[PDB]
DNA sequence: CTGCAGGGTTTTTGTTCCAGTCTGTAGCACTGTGTAAGACAGGCCAGATC
DNA sequence: GATCTGGCCTGTCTTACACAGTGCTACAGACTGGAACAAAAACCCTGCAG
C-alpha cells in the first residue's frame, strides 16, 4: 500500500475529474476526454504507458464496422467475462456526451487483432435495445449474472433532469435521481424490462456494486432526496427462467457510508475500495477490503497508505484502478499562474 | 405699545401661520363653501390671479410650468442617463447632487432614490405580455429579473462542481424590454409610412442578430464571454402581395451603441463543457420562441409579434467550435462547401454553397453509426470532415472583419517575402525572415508613418491595404516587374473591397458587384500566373470564401457589414472599463452589476437624450 | 335649475375670477389691514402654507427659488471646483455639460475653455510679489510654473544617468499661492480679533510642517515618492511687545483635506543617491528663505511675512536617513536620546532630548577626520551612531499614526503570545506562534467582529485598542493575575493614550498630561516585572519614546498629532484615484497633470465652495 | 583576450555605474557604494574574489590612527607606485558624495598590516591642501610623476555644480567644466599650486590620461562645452625646477575620442585600453592597446573578444580593470521582475 | 429735562402628540491574508598557518 | 597536523507596505396638526432716580 508522485510529459489538459479507464487483457486505454476530438486524436481513447515515474498517451485506431463512440462522461462500466458467443466484449453505457446531454446507448467494445508494432485494432458495437428500454440517465451501475447458465446483464442507479414536461430553463440543470427501478437485459436480443422492488424504498446514484454467481450486492453512495449516505447495503439473489427471470433482494445489517469510490479487483471477488467521500464536505481516506461470498460479503479495515500533505489538502480527488490492486489519481493544481497542468498525479498499490 | 411688525416674506413660518391664521381659516372656509374644500387648487388661482394682474406674465407662466407641468430641474431620465453616460459611481453623483442642491439652490438633479426606482423602468422584467400558444417548456413567470447561469446547477462535489460564476437574463425579457423601447421609433415608422395603427396588429417581422465571443486580459479564473445581440429591423407582412416595407433598418449596427449583451460566464472560450453547460437553456429557448405569437402592447394596442434569426456574430474558431467540424487546419476549410486544401487552389471561383447545419446533424449521424461500416479516414471523407455533432444554428455567413484581417497579414508576410527574392530564393533562412521583418517595419515607419506590433489591430489592417504602403514597400523589392505585379494586385483587391465592406452593396457599389465575378477571377488567375509562387495547393480559408462567396451569401441575405459581428471586440473594452470602475466587487455581485449597468448602456431611449436634443 | 360646477382650474380666467372674486376680496383687505396692501406676498405665503401643509416641500422650495431672485446660472468656480471634486475627464464633462445644456438650458453649467483659464488664478505662478532681503541663489521671477524636478540636470550619458521623470514647483510660489489663498480667512480673523487692519502688517508669522513619504504599488510597484506642505497656524507678533497671536490655526490638520502636495518623483523611497539629486535645491532653498521676509499684496495691503518650519510629518526611517542613523534596530534605538537598546531595559523614563541637526553635523565631520585616532567601533560609541553625512534637518519629534501602529502590533503579538505560553513555556516554536495567533484571530472574529490583515490598518488599530476585544479574548488566559493584569495594562492604556492622539492636550485635556508621567511609570514598571521574560533588554524603539519623552516634546512643541504624517498617508489615495482614470498615458506628462488637478483639491477658497451652507 | 560571464551571489544591489577598483598588494578593492555604508561595513571598501565566476565581498577594517572616508562616486584615482617613504599608495580625490555633494578633500590610502589570517589592515589620512587649493571636482584626472628626481602629482580636467553665485535652484542639477588648470602638488606637504595653459582651450571630463616618467598623455575625452570629442592626444612634461616647476606642452594631432574607458596595464608601461564610449550612443566597442615611451602612443587595436547580445544591447556600461590585464565590467539588466541584481557582470582578460 | 429697572404691548419661537414620509447619512461585503530591507547574534566553519 | 578565526550563514528583530469605494439597505432625522405657554425683541410707558 504505497503511494507515489507522477509527472505525464506529454499529456495536461485531456482528462476531466469524471473519466474511465479500460482493460482489456493487461492493456490499458483511457476513456473519456474534454471535449471533442481534435485532428490529433479522432477517437479519444488512449493507451496509457507508466514508466519510470512519467506517464505517456498514445491513440488508438478502430476497425471499419466500428462504429465510432462520443466521449461519455459518467456512464456504467461492465467487463463482460469472455465467453460464447463472442468473447470478449466489454459494455459501455450510458453516461452524458460533452454537449450536457445523455446517450441513452448500449455499446459494446473488443479486441479485434493486432499488432504490428505494440498496437491493437478494438471496436465498438451500438447494439440496439428493444423495450420497455430504459430512460436516459447517467451515474447509474450495470452488471453481469449467470444463471444455470443462462447470461443477463442488469441495470439500476443515475441521476437525471426533470422531466421534459416540467423541464424549465430556470431549472435546466436541476437534476433528481432515477426512479428505483432495476431494468434487467439480455445481450441477445436488446431485450430490456423494467422491475420495481417495495423493499426498494426510493432511487440512487453514484453508487458502486458488484455481481457474482447469480447474486449481486449493491453498496454504498448518496441519495440526493433526503441528502444522507445510508450506510445500509442492498444484495439482490436473482436468477434466470424462461421466461420470467424473478429477483429476489434483502438488505444487510451495514453496507458502508461511501461515495464514490475506487474499487480496485485482485481477485475473483476479493476487492478493495480507495475511498470515496463519507461526506459532502469531507473525504472518507481511508482503505476497506472487501470479499462477497456466497456465505456473504466479509468486509475489513486495511493499513492506508501514508498520504502526501497534498492529497491530505485537496477538496477533490478522483479516478480508477490500473488493475489487479493498483490505482491512479490525479488532484486539481493550484498555482497562480497554473502550472497549467491541473493536476497532480499519483499511483497507489497494495502488499 | 408694540414691536414693529416685519415683512410677512421674513418671520418664521410658525409666526407667519400664527399671525396669518385668520387669512388662513378664511381662505379654508372659501374653499369648503364655494370650490368643493380643494384648498390648494384656491391658493394656486389666488396667487396665478394676483401676479396675472400685475403684469407677471412671465412668472406666471413658469409657475404654470411648476404646478400641473414637471418641472424641479428636467427629468429622473436624463438624470439617470446621464449618470450612465459618463460611467460616474453613487457616491460621486450624491457628491455632485448635495453640492448644486447647497450652492445654487433649486436642486435640479434627483436623489438617489428616484432613480433606483426608475431603474425598474428599464430593467428586464416590467411589462406583460404572453406567448401563443403558450411558451413550450418554459416558465410563464413575466417579472423575474437577474438569473446566475447555472439554472438548478446542483453543486454536488461528488458530481462536477458549481465553480463557474455567471449571470444572465431570460431571453424572451430582454428581447420585450428592447422591442418596448424600440416601441417609439415602431410608432414613429408607422407614422411615416403613413400607415394605419387600428390595423395591422398581427403581422410584424422582427429579425434580431446575435453574438458571443471572449476575451483574455481580465485579471488583477482569468477569462470571460459577453453573449449578446441586437435587433436589426422590422416591416410589415400584412396582408398580401406586399412581402414587406421596412418600417425600421437599423442605422449603424456594428456600432457598439447597438449591441445588447444577454448572459456572462467566468469561462475560456475553449472548453466546450462549460459553455454548453450554461448556455443550454438559451439553446432551448431560442428553438421554442420561432413558433409562438407575442402579444405587446405596442403604442397602446396589444399586437402579435414573430421572430426569425441569424447567427452571425461568431469568429470562424467560435463557428466552428459550435459546428463541430476540424478545427481549425485540415483539408475542409469552406464552412458552406466541401472543398479540399488544394481543391480551392485547384479552382478558387467555382465553389457553391452546401454546408447546411440539417445537413451537418444528417452526416453526423452517419459518422455515429457508419451504416456503410466504413473506415476512419474513408468516413471523414465521404461525410466531408463531419467530425463531431453540430451543438447550434448558425447562418452559413462570413465575418468581414477577420476576413479583413486575413487579407492584412497575408500581404503583410507577402511584403516580408517580396523585400527580399523568394521566386528566386524559393527556401530562405529563418533570421533573413526576421530581417525582412525588421526593415520592411522601418520602411513603414518612414514612410506611412506606421510601428511595428507583434499582433495587428484593425487600423493596422486598413492603413496596410493601401495603395500608398504598396508604392513605399515597392521601393525595396527592386524587381519592377513584381512591382507591377503586386500594384495591379492590390487594385483589383480594392476593387472589391468595399463589395463586402459595404452596408447596402445593392446602393453603396452596385456596379462594383455587377464586375466581381470578373475582378475575383482575374484575382484567382493573377495568382495562378504570377504569385502561384506561394499558393500552389496551400491557401487561407479567408480568402477562399471573399473569392467564391461574397456575391453569393449578399445576394441572398443583402449584404455583410450588416451582418458584421465588429462591436464585441472594442465592446470588451467597454466591459473591462466598467468593471474596474463599478464593481461591488464581490464574485456574486461582480456580474449581477456590471450586466445592469451594460444593458443600460444601450437604449436609445437615453441615447436619443444624447444625441435628441443635440441636434 | 342652473350651470353645473365644472372644475375651478379648467375654465377661463373670467370664470375663475367669478368664482373666486369674494376670496380675492377677503385676500385684498386683509392684505391691505395687516401688511399695508401687499396681495402678492399674502397670497404667495398662504399658497406656500397650504403646499407644505401636505408635506410638498419640494414644489415650495421649487416656487421660492423662481421668486425673490434666482440661480439661472452658476459661478465658473463652484463648477470647476465641484469638476475636480469628483475626478471626471473633460471628455465627462462636456459629454455632461452639452447634454444638460440641450436639456432646458438656460445653460447653467459652464464649458470647459473658461474653467480652463478660471483657475489660473488658484494655480501657483501667478501672483506678484517680492522679498527682503533677495533669496540668495534663488530666481526672483515671481511667474514660473511646473518645473521637470530634473533642476537643468545634464542629460551627459558619460556622467551619472539621469534617468527618472520628476515634477515639482517653487516652494516660494507655493507658500505664496497658500497665502493669498488664506487671505480671506486671515482678513476675517484679523475681524475676529477686532485688531486694526490697515496697520500691524508686517510681522505675521506662518508655522509651516513638511512631510515626505514614499508609496509603493503605483502601477514592480513603482515605488515613487510624495513630498507634501502644510500651512499649520499663522500668528502675528506685530506691533511686538507680546510673543504673538495665533490668527489662524487650522482646526483639522490631521486630514489630508488641508495638506499641499509640492513635489513628486517616481523613484523607490531608499536608493538614496536619486533622492538627494532631486531634492537638494528644495531643501537648500528652504534653508535660504529661512532668514529673508516676504512681502504680498494682501487685503489690498503690502503686508510682509517670516516664517517657522518643522520637520515632522515623516517615518521613522526616513528621519534616520535624511539624519544619518543607522536604520532601524541598532545599538542606538532612539532618534532623540542616544541610550542603547540594552539599557532602556533599566531605565526607560529618565531620557533627556539633546539630538539637534547642525549637532549630528558636528558629530559627522568628527566621525570623518577622528581627531582621536580611536578604535572603529570605538569611534561609534563616542560618535553616538553619527557617521553618515545629513542634508535634511527635521524637528525631532514622532509621529502619532506610526506610534498607534506600532504599538497595536505589539499588542496583537503579545495576545498571540501569552494565548500560548511563554513563562511556563519558555522557548516557543515557529508554528507554535502560528497556532497562537491563528486561534488569537478565532477570538478576534467570533465576537468584536474583525477581519485578519496581513498588515496593521488605523481603523483596524483603532478597534483592535478597544478594551471589549481584549475582555473577550483574555477569557481565552489560563491565569487570573495575568488576565486582569493585561487588562489593567489596557485601562493604563486606554487612559494615557488620547494625549499623544489629541489636537491639543494643554486645551483638550490637560488632567492626564499632568500625570502622563505617573501613569506611565506604572505602566512600564508592570511590563517590567511581569513580562521581564519578553522585554530583558530588547525594547521596540517606538515604546521608548512614548515612555521616555512624550511629555517633554508634548511641553515644548505645542502639541502632537498636530504633526503626524498621517494625512501624507492619506493622500496615497487621492494620488492612487488619479493616476488611475484622469490621465492619458505619457509620463513626462502625468505628474504634470497628477499635481495640478491634486494641488486643485486643496483650498479653502474650493472646499468652501464646496460645503456651500453643509 | 575575452570574456566570462560571471555571476555576484549576493550584494547585487551595492553597485551603480560609477566607482573605483584599486590594486594593491594583489587582491581588488571596490571602491564606491550605492548609498551610505551600512552598518554591515562601515568603511564601505569591499575586497573581491572572483571564484568560479563567482563574485565575493569581503569587509574591510581601518587602523586606529586612520580617518574615514565618503563613498566617493566618481572620484579621480592615483596609484602612487612603491618607493620611499610609505610604499604603496593610492591616491583618491575629490569624487563625489553619495548624499548629493562634492569634496575637494584629498584622501592618501595606504595598507597597514596582514593578516594574520587574511584579513588585511587599511588606513586613510586627510591630506590637507595649501593653494590655489583644486576646487571640488568630480570625473577629473590626477597622477604622479618623479622628475629630477622628486616626486610630484599633477591634476587636470573635471566639471563642477555652477558657481556659488550663479547657482540656480532651477539649475542646480546643471554643471560645467571647471576653468582649465592643472594642479601640481607635493603630497607632502601640500602646496597645491594651479598654474594655466594658454593651449589648453577649456576643462574636459573622463579623458583618461596617463604619464610615464614624469612626461603626461591626455588622451581626448568629452567637452560639454562643445559636445565635441576631439580625438588628439595632447602630450606635456613637467620640470621640478626650483622652485619653479616650469612647463612645456604640445599638441599632438592624433590621439582617441574616447570618455571613461578601463585601461589594464599589462606590462611596465604597455596600457590595453579596453572600451568606454566615444558617442552618446555608440559606446567604444573595439578594443585598444597603447605602448608608452619616450617616442610616446604606438597604438594597435588587439582583437576585440566577442561580445553577447546582452553587452550589444544594453544603453551603456561602465567597469575597470581587474589589473594584470584583466577587468570587470558590468551591464545594467533587466529582469521580470527585478532581479534584483540590477547588473550582470562580466570577466574579461589579455592573452 | 436726564438715568435705569421694569409695568404693559404684539410679535417671534418653540413649545407639547400622535400618525406619517422624504430624504440623507450611516453601516456593509468585500477584496486578501506575505511582503521587503538591514542589525545584530550567533553557529559554524575552512584555511591557513602556527 | 591544531586551531582559530574572519567571515559567511541562518535566524530573529524592527521598521515600512497593502484593503476602499461601492452599490445596496436600513434607520434616523427631518418634516405635516392643536393648544397653550413661556421666554424674548424691542416700543412705549411708568415709576422712581437727580
Ligand atoms: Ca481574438
Ligand atoms: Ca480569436
Ligand atoms: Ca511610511
Ligand atoms: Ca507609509
Ligand atoms: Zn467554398
Ligand atoms: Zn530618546
Amino acid at each position: 500500500m504505497s503511494l507515489q508522485p507522477l509527472t505525464a510529459v506529454n499529456c495536461g489538459s485531456l482528462v476531466q475529474p469524471g473519466f474511465s479507464l479500460l482493460d482489456l487483457e493487461g492493456d490499458v486505454y483511457l476513456f473519456g476526454q474534454k471535449g471533442w476530438p481534435k485532428r490529433s486524436c479522432p477517437t479519444g481513447i488512449f493507451g496509457v504507458r507508466i514508466k519510470k515515474g512519467e506517464l505517456k498517451l498514445r491513440a488508438i485506431s478502430f476497425s471499419n464496422n466500428s462504429s465510432y463512440l462520443p466521449p461519455l462522461r459518467c456512464p456504467a462500466i461492465a467487463h463482460f467475462e469472455a465467453q460464447d458467443g463472442k468473447p470478449e466484449c466489454y459494455l459501455i453505457h450510458g453516461g452524458r456526451t460533452p454537449n450536457n446531454e445523455l446517450s441513452s446507448s448500449l455499446y459494446m467494445l473488443s479486441v479485434d487483432s493486432r499488432g504490428c508494432n505494440r498496437k491493437v485494432t478494438l471496436r465498438c458495437e451500438e447494439k440496439e435495445l428493444v423495450g420497455d428500454v430504459p430512460s436516459a440517465r447517467y451515474g447509474h451501475t450495470l452488471s453481469v449474472i449467470n444463471s444455470r447458465g443462462k447470461t443477463a446483464c442488469v441495470l439500476f442507479g443515475g441521476r437525471s433532469y426533470m422531466p421534459p414536461t416540467e423541464r424549465t430553463t430556470q431549472n435546466w440543470n436541476s437534476v433528481v435521481d432515477c426512479p428505483p427501478q432495476v431494468y434487467l437485459i439480455d445481450l441477445e436480443f436488446g431485450c430490456c424490462t423494467a422491475h420495481t422492488l417495495p423493499e426498494l424504498t426510493d432511487g440512487q446514484s453514484f453508487h458502486v456494486a458488484l455481481a457474482r454467481q447469480d447474486c449481486v450486492y449493491f453498496l454504498g453512495g448518496h441519495i440526493l432526496s433526503s441528502d444522507c449516505r445510508p450506510s445500509r447495503l442492498i444484495r439482490l439473489h436473482v436468477e434466470l427462467l424462461l421466461g420470467s427471470p424473478v429477483l429476489t433482494c434483502t438488505i444487510l445489517h451495514e453496507g458502508l457510508t461511501i461515495t464514490s469510490a475506487i474499487a480496485s479487483p485482485i481477485g475473483y471477488h476479493e476487492y478493495i475500495i480507495f475511498g470515496g467521500y463519507q461526506s459532502e464536505t469531507q473525504k472518507r481516506m481511508e482503505c476497506t477490503y472487501v470479499g462477497l461470498d456466497d456465505v456473504g460479503v466479509h468486509m475489513e479495515s486495511r493499513e492506508p497508505p501514508q498520504w502526501t500533505s497534498e492529497i491530505s489538502h485537496s477538496r477533490t480527488w478522483f479516478g480508477g484502478s490500473l488493475g489487479k490492486g493498483t490505482a491512479l489519481v490525479a488532484i486539481p493544481s493550484e498555482g497562480n499562474p497554473t502550472p497549467p497542468e491541473a493536476y497532480h498525479f499519483y499511483q497507489v498499490s497494495f502488499q | 405699545g408694540g414691536r414693529p411688525r416685519q415683512h410677512l416674506l421674513s418671520l418664521t413660518r410658525r409666526a407667519q401661520k400664527h399671525r396669518l391664521r385668520d387669512l388662513k381659516n378664511q381662505v379654508k372656509t372659501f374653499a369648503e363653501k364655494e370650490e368643493g374644500g380643494d384648498v390648494k387648487s384656491v391658493c394656486l388661482t389666488l396667487f396665478l390671479l394676483a401676479l396675472r394682474a400685475g403684469n407677471e406674465h412671465k412668472q406666471a407662466d413658469e409657475l404654470e410650468a411648476m404646478m400641473q407641468g414637471r418641472g424641479f430641474g428636467l427629468h429622473p431620465a436624463v438624470c439617470l442617463a446621464i449618470r450612465v453616460n459618463t460611467f460616474l459611481s453613487c457616491s460621486q453623483y450624491h457628491k455632485m447632487y448635495r453640492t448644486v442642491k447647497a450652492t445654487s439652490g433649486r436642486q435640479i438633479f434627483q436623489p438617489l432614490h428616484t432613480l433606483r426606482n426608475a431603474e425598474k423602468e428599464l430593467l428586464p422584467g416590467f411589462h406583460q405580455f404572453e406567448w401563443q400558444p403558450a411558451l413550450k417548456n418554459v416558465s410563464t413567470s413575466w417579472d423575474v429579473g437577474i438569473i446566475d447561469g447555472l439554472s438548478g446547477w446542483t453543486v454536488s462535489v461528488d458530481d462536477v462542481p458549481a465553480d463557474t460564476i455567471s449571470r444572465r437574463f431570460r431571453y424572451d425579457v430582454a428581447l420585450v424590454s428592447a422591442l418596448k423601447d424600440l416601441e417609439e421609433d415602431i410608432m414613429e415608422g408607422l407614422r411615416e409610412r403613413a400607415l394605419d395603427d387600428s390595423m395591422c396588429t398581427s403581422g410584424f417581422t422582427v429579425v434580431v442578430k446575435e453574438s458571443c465571443d471572449g476575451m483574455g486580459d481580465v485579471s488583477e479564473p482569468e477569462k470571460a464571454v459577453r453573449f449578446s445581440f441586437t435587433i436589426m429591423s422590422i416591416s410589415i407582412r400584412l396582408e398580401g402581395e406586399d412581402d414587406g416595407i421596412t418600417i425600421f433598418q437599423e442605422q449603424k449596427p456594428n456600432s457598439e451603441l447597438s449591441c445588447r449583451p444577454l448572459c456572462l460566464m467566468f469561462v475560456d472560450e475553449s472548453d466546450h463543457e462549460t459553455l454548453t453547460a450554461i448556455l443550454g437553456p438559451v439553446v432551448a429557448e431560442r428553438k421554442a420562441m420561432m413558433e409562438s405569437r407575442l402579444i405587446i402592447s405596442v403604442g397602446g394596442l396589444l399586437r402579435s409579434f414573430r421572430f426569425f434569426f441569424r447567427g452571425t456574430g461568431y469568429d470562424e474558431k467560435m463557428v466552428r467550435e459550435m459546428e463541430g467540424l476540424e478545427a481549425s487546419g485540415s483539408t475542409y476549410i469552406c464552412t458552406l462547401c466541401d472543398s479540399t486544401r488544394a481543391e480551392a487552389s485547384q479552382n478558387m471561383v467555382l465553389h457553391s454553397i452546401t454546408r447546411s447545419h440539417d445537413e451537418n446533424l444528417e452526416r453526423y449521424e452517419i459518422w455515429r453509426k457508419n451504416p456503410f461500416s466504413e473506415s476512419a479516414d474513408e468516413l471523414r471523407d465521404r461525410v466531408k470532415g463531419v467530425s463531431a455533432k453540430p451543438f447550434m444554428e448558425t447562418q452559413p455567413t462570413l465575418d468581414a472583419l477577420h476576413c479583413d484581417i486575413g487579407n492584412a497579414t497575408e500581404f503583410y508576410k507577402i511584403f516580408q517575402d517580396e523585400i527580399g527574392e523568394v521566386y528566386q530564393k524559393p527556401n530562405p533562412s529563418r533570421e533573413e525572415r526576421r530581417r525582412w521583418r525588421s526593415t520592411l517595419d522601418k520602411q513603414l515607419r518612414k514612410k506611412m508613418k506606421l510601428k511595428p506590433v507583434m499582433r495587428m489591430n484593425g487600423n493596422y489592417a486598413r492603413r496596410l491595404m493601401t495603395r500608398e504602403a504598396v508604392e513605399a514597400v515597392c521601393e525595396l523589392v527592386p524587381s519592377e516587374e513584381r512591382r507591377e505585379a503586386l500594384l495591379k494586385l492590390m487594385d483589383l483587391y480594392l476593387q472589391m473591397k468595399p463589395v463586402w465592406r459595404s452596408t447596402c452593396p445593392s446602393r453603396d457599389c452596385p456596379d462594383q458587384l455587377c464586375q466581381y465575378s470578373y475582378n475575383s477571377q482575374q484575382f484567382a488567375d493573377l495568382l495562378s500566373s504570377m504569385f502561384k509562387y506561394r499558393y500552389d495547393g496551400k491557401i487561407t480559408n479567408y480568402l477562399h470564401k471573399t473569392l467564391a462567396h461574397v456575391p453569393e451569401i449578399v445576394e441572398r441575405d443583402g449584404s455583410i457589414g450588416a451582418w458584421a459581428s465588429e462591436g464585441n471586440e472594442s465592446g470588451n473594452k467597454l466591459f473591462r472599463r466598467f468593471r474596474k470602475m463599478n464593481a461591488r466587487q464581490s464574485k456574486t455581485f461582480e456580474l449581477e452589476d456590471i450586466l445592469k449597468h451594460h444593458w443600460l448602456y444601450t437604449s436609445k431611449y437615453l441615447q436619443k437624450f444624447m444625441e435628441a436634443h443635440k441636434n
